[PDB]
């Protein structure tokens, strides 16, 4: 019985840290074989020219290193917001890896690291504006974000900044900020939260299946009269709901008494659900079946 | 009522 | 981590 | 910015779990040097009472099925250590590393290596709560998950689960075998204690909460220590008797702890929709070394 928040475990992963300094600049980058992944702001010194910082870099003021283990590097060059540094010794550790792009709605792992080395893991949530619910202080760019399937690594995410209102937003690992943001010491406008409804609908039936009952409307609203609703209510639309078809069967509850529910806990945080606040958004359906059930 | 997991 | 006020 | 429950990292313990299985019970174990530990009730043929001196005098060392991943370690004995078995195998483990036991207290924060089928599936911290339980995820097959804390390089093993209560609350072993809060590894009734807030924790949170720009429930009042505590012990709350190591938070934050136990208690009825920091509820996961660390390194 009951729902925490997880983290994959990050033994993979640790192995794959590296420390990465350039001038007076230190931060994490993710070794891969005889490539080191990391932020390119580390060799920035208002508005940053990168391509201007490039042209002026010299090699031998990197200093990579894996623990006390120094890495010479080969090669420079720009992958969007990222550096690819080419590095003359290939990690033994190296799992087997993919790059994807996580979606609004998704869990991921957050490798939360300082001076090239883990300190922390902890579940996220990609949200509806492209930010994530996160830890980080400075030092912490280039922490990786992954996801196990299979014995495959997923990586998605090397963090990158914090907004103005300590969001926290990473590329993934092709160079594509999240949400578009740049990185530039600049006021950027940061789109509004909203609270992903789907993950409300899969925290729910969680709590169902947990006993915690008191907070079940009797009366039913449809999908789309609803996400009428959800737009000016800090909600996202219901776009799939045949992954709760499950839950319902378990339940004998649909989704459209949950909706009425979800429309009633916004009225009330006058009570919690599982020890949560009502309406958390950060478990999937996928993560509420791996814990209830095991699969 | 305990469960041994 | 660069912050962007 | 912002606070999070974290882990540490998971890889040192990952590679010390094994899949012990006897009979038609399996759950894990932590194999360090040559030895497994696992929860004892791996050998209980069973609803009633469990009679464990029993179980272990029938044991037959051949129907044991010790593994790591597709390794399968021979046992060679198999003794009672309180609620766990501590079964000495043929093989050393060479990725064994620098331990420590040590049995943790009401309020102190550790890490959990959620395993199934002898393999590492999740890592979350917890906090100890007054009643020795903790507020966990785990499903049947769990038993033996450990327990964790990392300080210098070694690790500090202090839980490895053994049960759910009737509640949802569940409960492990000390590594010696002691069970924490005394309950006992019986299928049977019994109700855990009231749980109360660990004052000093929820402190530690609202220090966090003023460090990262939320102040919106700061007391202009104020409230002493001991006409607190007097208030804690009808409120759920457990008593404050030391102040000191929120001095540094005073500091940064120019906030006393007076203010904030003020706020406390207006904000122990209810947060009226707003949130801190997420939250709708005062939290007490949350120690001043976790925030320390989040907050500055």
């Amino acid at each position: 019985a009951g729902l925490r928040k997880m983290a994959q475990p990050s033994g993979v992963v640790e192995k794959c840290i590296v420390r990465v300094c350039y001038g007076n600049m230190a931060l994490n980058g993710l070794w891969l074989g005889d490539t080191v992944m990391c932020p390119r702001h580390v060799i920035a010194s208002s508005t940053i020219d990168y391509d201007y910082a490039l042209s002026v870099l010299r090699l031998h003021n990197f200093s990579i290193s894996s623990g006390n283990v120094f890495l010479g590097v080969v090669g420079v060059t720009m992958r969007g917001a990222l550096l690819q540094i080419k590095v003359n010794q290939n990690n033994v550790h190296t799992p087997k890896y993919t790059y994807r792009t996580v979606r609004p709605g998704e869990s991921f792992n957050i490798l939360a690291c300082y001076d090239g080395a883990a300190a922390g893991v902890y579940g996220v949530n990609m949200r509806s504006n492209y930010t994530i619910r996160g830890s980080f202080i400075n030092g912490a760019a280039g922490s990786p974000g992954y996801n196990i399937n299979n014995g495959t690594v997923e990586f998605c995410y090397l963090h990158q900044l914090e907004l103005g209102s300590g969001c926290h937003v990473g590329s993934d690992l092709d160079g594509v900020m999240y949400g578009g943001y740049e990185d530039q010491p600049t006021l950027q406008v940061e789109g509004a939260s909203s609270l992903f409804t789907e993950n409300v609908l899969a925290f729910l039936y969680a709590a169902l299946i947990n006993g915690s009952t008191w907070w079940l409307s009797s009366s039913r609203i449809a999908v789309d009269r609803f996400n009428e609703w959800a737009v000016h209510n800090g909600m996202t639309t219901v776009v799939n709901t045949d992954c709760f078809s499950i839950f319902a069967a378990k339940t004998g509850v649909d989704v459209q008494r949950l909706l009425a529910s979800i429309q009633s806990l916004h009225k009330n945080g006058g009570k919690q659900i599982l020890g949560y606040t009502s309406l958390t958004d950060e478990f999937t359906t996928g993560e509420v079946i791996r814990q209830m059930y095991g699969v | 009522i305990v469960k041994l997991q | 981590q660069l912050k962007v006020i």
